[PDB]
Parts: C-alpha cells; structure tokens; sequence
DNA sequence: TGCCGAGGCCGCTCAATTGGTCGTAGACAGCTCTAGCACCGCTTAAACGCACGTACGCGCTGTCCCCCGCGTTTTAACCGCCAAGGGGATTACTCCCTAGTCTCCAGGCACGTGTCAGATATATACATCCTGTGCATGT
DNA sequence: ACATGCACAGGATGTATATATCTGACACGTGCCTGGAGACTAGGGAGTAATCCCCTTGGCGGTTAAAACGCGGGGGACAGCGCGTACGTGCGTTTAAGCGGTGCTAGAGCTGTCTACGACCAATTGAGCGGCCTCGGCA
C-alpha cells in the first residue's frame, strides 16, 4: 500500500482557527498555502546555510536564523518575525 | 433575482465611470476600517502618520 | 499546426486581464512566438528533470521544479 | 445602461474589468494540452504528461502572460499611446532581459 | 508523560517536524535546539500574517470559505507581502483590479 | 552642436575606470551605513567594491534607459523613462 | 559626524555614467532623481551588508560581507573573491 | 598562519593550454578564481536540490550531469557534457 | 604497509588539469549532500576546465585582437558580452572594472 | 547679336582624429621553496542504491452538443505625419575647492591561539500524535 | 450533488532519557590596517552665458480595431485499456571512515625583466577657397 504523504494542513488549518474561527478554507487555497510554507523554509533555511559557511560554523543557531530572516524578509515585517522568533526562544529557554 | 446583486456593483461602477470619479487603480472608492488591519499594518499606517 | 489553437481572442482575453485597452492586429502572430518560446524553455528543463528522475510522465513536481528553477515559481501543485 | 457603446473602445474597459475580476483560465484546455504535447515531442518523443501538470504550465504561462501585458501596456502609455504593438513587446522583452 | 515542543514555545507549528527537515535537508552538518523554535515561530507568524489577510480579502467579498483569490488579493495588496513575492505566481490566483489612469475616459 | 556628444559615448566605452570621485563615494557609504550602526569601518576593497557595483547598476539602467526614450522616439532622457525602466524591471511595483 | 553628503555623488559623474551607457542628451530633472536611485540601491545592498557584518559579530565590513550582499540581490560582482 | 585556497595557478595553467604566449593581471585572476567559485556553486547547489527532489543521499555523474544540462545555456551544455563524460570514462579505467 | 612512489593525483589520472582532489573536498565540505559519489568531482573538474577554456580562448583572442599580451579584466568583459551563449550564462554578474561592450543605438547615428 | 553672369567643377591649403615610438616603473612571472597540510593508498566497514517484480491508479484513446471562434462589413477613434514655437540642454569659459597623493600617527580591531564546558548527536524505548479513511453535512 | 469537516484506527514519528565529545564562546596577546589629519597640489566642478535644436504641441488625414452581425466547428463532456509508477523486496557494489607518507600548492621572499602604461610624433582624413568653363538671359 502507497506510504503517506507530508505536508503542513492541520497546522495552516489550526492557525486559521486562532484568527479567523469563523471563516474555513478551500483544499485549492491550502495547496498554495502548504507550497508557501514550504518555498519560505526553503529560502530561510537554505540562506541560513550560507551564513554558516560565510561564517566558517557547523551550526544552524537560534543566533543566526535572526539573520537569515532579517535578510529575506522586507521592513516592518521582518521586525515583527523577528519578535515573534525572539518571544518563542524566550517561552523555550524558560521552559526547557 | 439575486443575480442583480452581484450586477448592481458593476452597475455603480459603470456610472463612476461615466463620472470618471474613480481612483488610481479605476475601482469604486472603498472605505478604510482600521479593525481590518493586522498589528503589523498598525504600525506602518501609524509611521506613515509620523 | 497547433499554436495557432492559441486563437486570436485568447489572446485579446490574456491582454485584457492585462489591463491593455487597444491592441494591435501585429500583436497575435508575435505574442504566439513569446508563448512558444516560454514554453520551449520550461519544458526542456522540466522533460530534462523527468528524464533524470528515470520516469516518462511529466509530473506536476517537473514542470514545478523547472518554474522555481527559472524563478518564476507557482503556488498550487505542491511546492 | 445609458452609455452602451458610448466611446467605442470602452466595452474594451468593460471586458478589463470582467477578465481582471475573474479567475478562468483564458486559453481553451484541449487547444493549450496540444500544444504543449506537440511542442515537447522535438525534444522527447513518447512523453507522457500527469493531467494536472498540464494545467501547472497553463497557469504558469498565462500569469506570464498577463505579467508581460501589463508591462507592454506601460510602454504604450510612456510611447503616447493606449494601442499597443510589437514593438511595445520588444522593449519589455529587452528591459526584462529575456530577449537580446 | 511527552509534551509537544510547539505548546512548550506556544506555537501551533510542528517544531518537531521544523527539527527533523532542518536535519534532513542537509542545511549544515548540526542544528542548535532553538534553531528549529525560532525558524518555526517565524512561519507560524507569516502564516498568521497571510491568512489575516486573506480572510479580511474573504469576508469584504461576502465569502465563508478562503479561495485563491483571498490569497492573491492579500499577497498583492500588502507592499511588504508583494516584496517578499515578487517571484511567484498563484495557481488560478488571477490579478489586482488595476486600470492604467490614462485609459480612463476625462 | 550634437557631435561632441557621440565623441564622448565613444571615450566613456572605451575607457573602463570609474566615473564617480572616490571620496564623495566614499562618504555617501559611509553615510548610508551610519544609520543601520553607528560607527562601523569599512575595509578599503570594500567601498570600491560598492563603487562596482554601483556604477555598473546605473550603466546597466541608463542602457535601459535609453531603450525607454528612443521607443518614446525621442532621444533626451527623462525622469520618465527612469521610472519606467525601474517599473517594468522590477526595483518598484 | 554626518551629512545629506549625497549631493557629492556630482551632475557631470552622472553625466559620465549616462555617457557611458550611450545616451545622448540628459534632461536636467534626471540628476536629482538619479541620485534618489542610487541612494536606494546603496540602502538596500548596505542593509543587507551590514547585518552579514552584524551577525559575524564584526564592527568592520570586508569584501566578503558586501559581495554576499550582492549575491542574494542577484547582481553578483566577479573580482572581490568568493 | 593563515591560508586562502585558490583555483588561480589551475586558471594560470589553463590558460598556458591553449594560449601558450598569454599572460595573466592578477584583477583578471580574481575574476575567474570567482567565476569558476560561483558556477561551482551553481552547479553543486542545482544537483543538490535536483538529488532532494530525488531523495537521493547521494549526488554522482548523473544528477551533475543533468545539473549541467539545465543550467549551462545552448551548445555549452552539449560540449560540457561531451568533455565530461570523455573524463569520468578516462578516469575510471 | 607500503604504498606507490606518486601515487598519481585524481586529476592526472583523469587527465585533467582541474583539481579533482579539492572539489571532492569542497562537495562534502560545503554539505551539498551526506554522499559524494566519486564520478562526481571528475565530471565537475572536467565541466569547470571545460568552461575556463572557453572563457579563456574568448578572452585571450579578443585580448591579442586588442593588440595587449596580458588579460585585464576589460578582455573578459569583451569576451562574455561578444558571445551569445555566455552572455545568457552571466547575464546576472558584474565584471569588477570590465567596462561595458562599446555600442551607439542606432537612432542616435548623424544623418 | 556680342556679352557676362550664375552655376558647376577642378585644383592646392588647411586644421582635426587616428596609428605609431619611446622609456620607467608597476606588477607580473618565476621562482625556491620550506613547509606544512591537503590529498591519496591502503584498509574495513555499513547502507544505500540497484535490479526484479506486480499490483493498481492514472493517462491514452475513443463518444455527444452548445458555446465560442470565425469571418463578415461598418465606421470612428486613433496613430502617424507634419509645421511651428520657444524652453531648456548644450558648449564654452572662469574661478574656486575639494579630490587625490602622500605621509605619518595611534588607536581599534581582526585575527590566531589556547582553554575548557556546555552544548548537541548519538542511540534507545515509550507513547501520542497525524495521516488516511467513512460519512455527516453545508454551499 | 458535491467539497468540506469530524470521529476512528494505527504506524511512524516525536520526546525523555542516557550518554559521549568537540564547537565555539571565551580571554588574551597581538600586529595589522584603518580612521584620522595635516599639508599640499591641480584637475575638476559650479555658476554664467549665448544660442542652438529639440521636444511639445495643435491639427489633419488615413487606416486599422472595435464593434455587432450571423454561422458552424470544435472544446468540454464521459467509457474502456494498459502501461506504466511506487512500493517492496533482497542483493552488491559503493562510499566513509580511518591514518601515515609525501606531492603539491602557497606566501613570502627576492629579484628580476617587460609589458603596458602616459606622453610625444607623423601620418591620413575631413572640409574648405582660388580658377576656368559654359548655359542661359540679354542690349
């Protein structure tokens, strides 16, 4: 029997569920959705590695995913993830 | 019918046009609710009003 | 013959969504060259990678890997 | 109701707003799938095609497309006028840097 | 007793599935333990972002459900969005309502 | 008048230093840069490495540039061409 | 200290530039706009430069750090190494 | 110390290959020690992610072979892969 | 034990001039992927050579047709932008101090 | 009815761009390394990719029916050509400045080095979660 | 009537825990090179002006597109065939890890020649008056 297959949907699903309770979401629109999620990853992390070898590091690290999202990223929004990135290190590191 | 509703938006836009009173993409001219906006937007729109 | 099967209101459709106004009658038998060559060029990449992957059906993951390669990326057939 | 036909070329700006609203795809499916079978075949004889992966280079060309036309509709504008024509094209393509 | 490391960070998103793709994606030989929390919050949050969008774009177009429209409404309104996606495309997504000002009639 | 002009396009291709001033340049960097941080230094290859890139991207535009004014059939460049080359290339909407 | 010193990027360098990329008359309203083009390419491979600087934990931009920049920008520049 | 790890003496005999008289300015040197650096990357980067969309833990002949074949442009790639396979067969004899 | 007085080099034993040792190297180094098949850096060093005796042979040719002895980086730029195949490899590079290919457009010509 | 002017054409004069000759010092070769550190041979090892199958899903290859594509003529909006005005870009000029050379200063910093500790990869068993599925139900 | 949402089962994945070991944070010495400022130089640029010519404009006339018309073809619509594609397996060849040996790729050195770089000359090429005739109007 066909193994499974991977992706993002009840995790986008559940999030619109924090945002929107009131609204769903078409199987067309969660296709895009679970290839944005993917190509964003893509970028961050394969600018991520860059840095590491610009850097000489064998790590990919909290301290420098900061960066790579400051440079992908435009403005504002970049300030916010950032936040964002920073608040859930902060929760993580409390908790261990 | 129902179907006029959905006419009735083109209807106005079509008489905006005659009037030329569209904006800088041609649309109808929509109202901002500031509820609609994210955090994010928030702080730009407040910038922008910096 | 088949991309004249790219008929000429097709075309005028295309360049309306476009935003175009006015278009000119040049514009039919140029614009079917643009389209062929765009076409040319993500299918020799997308054929190339279905070639490589052993298989011969194009899959959607050909054809997606070939757009993202010459970055002009699509959202909707599993990125 | 009342203008109609008012302005010949302006049941154009009506077809802009119903194919800028809308979300079919342009082309008719059977005429683009021969076309891109027909095309392949100089490179690959005896291809098969998955039937979504058709429809992905149809979405793909007519978001190219329409990119394109807004860009040519830019060059006519700046040239002085709401016609375009190939030339038009031609210096999009060139600026781009996809031509020459 | 497990407690998932996405409620432990007070995220949705899969931090667990985010650890194991950047391990298996040969992005560098190592991953640090807040590596994967932090990239993870950052989807979690443009994941927010866009949908917030999105279902504003739904629900002034009187729609119950998200469709591609929502998305590239929301995608291309937003500046900061539109920056970040200048190199995609929208499967059935078509485009902004943009008329050129001057084929407008005076 | 209009030779002297053509004379020049030929010396400024054939010739291939650089055409911005090295201090004026300079600071501008530095200019620009003292506000993302407050005092960084900047290793000497690296304002000239700037400078490259720099005269290149706006030789690279005012190529294009040209291209806008002579299909506007004209041959005077103009802040509307500029703004197309930019718009139709991307850098702006 | 600091300055608007951008007006040091000076009309006949422009005209120079332009010169070089072969037009043949340059309307006057061309230099200030010029100037507003290159300030904002500066911004944008300076910012990115900058947090590559950033994060190496350094205080000196090298080469390496504006060439990487450029990269990413997809205007990548041959003869600075890497 | 310290060390740099260069392509520039390979590029030097190259050159003396096919052009037995010519020399090398070393800012012509630093143009091809990146040149070759940045299709490296390329073409290691393109069999990378072409080996992922395989699930393949292993990149080898082929998936570089079909790298080169996308990435490099019209008779470069015919003539690559010619010089390419003349090598991997002179090599594994 | 024992082993071969110059044990002969990856590349010597491909016939390259091309370092295939160090390529080898770089490919699992820069973590391209956890294996690195030993064909791999033989047709890697080989397509590199291949491509650095192209840019050369253009470069060299337009050099000597400039009447110089010495590439400069101006020769490449002459080189990359005369070729119509290179030139669509390296549409997205800037050559350091390479100038630009010498044109006029047409428009612009007297009478 | 005998002449001379308007118009065309030839000759030498003359001042701009071009290819060429010279010499000095910048920067390439051509070193010898020396020296050290990659690269390679010889091993033994685990696992990944290959080769053989077969079952089941997804694509080829043929069927009906209304809408869209085509070809039609009409006509009007528009583009292309044009004349004429006058704003502004060129070209040349003078004087001031600030860009470049260079030198010497002294501090701030990148870097290499050595220590060492807490961070992460390894493996393992346990357990809980996410996927696929049946079917209720809402657009 | 379908496309989405919720409950059920289960298998593959995540987490807790144990465990070893090496990345990189760290402290310091360290010498490099950058930021700095002084002093000086002349090539380059800012402001003034004439004056040219281009771009912008109003306006006309020709032709190519929008536009509505009616006709018919061909796109969108569902069956039957079969060749594939993904698992699933069992196997063998591949590649890594490992570490001493020594070939070669580098930095710095010395040291040198020589390319080619500015600056200076000697052309060829451009456009231009001084001289002669007739075609053409005429006393």
């Amino acid at each position: 029997k066909r193994s499974r297959k991977e992706s993002y949907s009840i995790y986008v699903y559940k999030v619109l569920k924090q945002v929107h309770p009131d609204t769903g979401i078409s199987s067309k629109a969660m296709g895009i959705m679970n290839s944005f999620v993917n190509d964003i990853f893509e970028r961050i992390a394969g600018e991520a590695s860059r840095l590491a070898h610009y850097n000489k590091r064998s790590t990919i690290t909290s301290r420098e995913i900061q960066t790579a999202v400051r440079l992908l990223l435009p403005g504002e929004l970049a300030k916010h993830a950032v936040s964002e990135g920073t608040k859930a290190v902060t929760k993580y590191t409390s908790a261990k | 019918g129902l179907g006029g509703q959905e006419e009735e938006e083109e209807q106005r836009w079509l008489d905006a046009l005659e009037k030329g009173e569209l904006d800088d993409n041609g649309d109808l001219k929509k109202e901002i609710n500031e509820r609609l906006l994210t955090a994010r937007q928030r702080a730009l729109l407040q910038k922008a009003r910096s | 013959d088949n991309i004249q099967g790219i008929t000429k209101p097709a075309i005028r459709r295309l360049a309306r969504r476009g935003g175009v106004k006015r278009i000119s009658g040049l514009i039919y038998e140029e614009t079917r060259g643009v389209l062929k060559v765009f076409l040319e060029n993500v299918i020799r990449d997308a054929v190339t990678y279905t070639e490589h992957a052993k298989r011969k059906t194009v899959t959607a993951m050909d054809v997606v890997y070939a757009l993202k390669r010459q970055g002009r990326t699509l959202y909707g057939f599993g990125g | 109701k009342k203008p109609h036909r008012y302005r010949p070329g302006t049941v154009a700006l009506r077809e802009i707003r119903r194919y800028q609203k809308s979300t079919e795809l342009l082309i008719r499916k059977l005429p683009f799938q021969r076309l891109v079978r027909e095309i392949a075949q100089d490179f690959k004889t005896d291809l098969r095609f998955q039937s979504s992966a058709v429809m992905a280079l149809q979405e793909a060309c007519e978001a190219y497309l329409v990119g394109l036309f807004e860009d040519t509709n830019l060059c006519a504008i700046h040239a002085k006028r709401v016609t375009i024509m190939p030339k038009d094209i031609q210096l999009a393509r060139r600026i781009r840097g996809e031509r020459a | 007793k497990a407690k998932t490391r996405s409620s432990r960070a007070g995220l949705q998103f899969p931090v667990g599935r985010v650890h194991r793709l950047l391990r298996k994606g040969n992005y560098s030989e190592r991953v640090g333990a807040g590596a994967p929390v932090y990239l993870a919050a950052v989807l979690e949050y443009l994941t927010a972002e866009i949908l917030e969008l999105a279902g504003n774009a739904a629900r002034d177009n009187k729609k119950t459900r998200i469709i591609p429209r929502h998305l590239q409404l929301a995608i291309r309104n937003d500046e900061e969005l539109n920056k970040l996606l200048g190199r995609v495309t929208i499967a059935q997504g078509g485009v902004l309502p943009n008329i050129q000002a001057v084929l407008l009639p005076k």
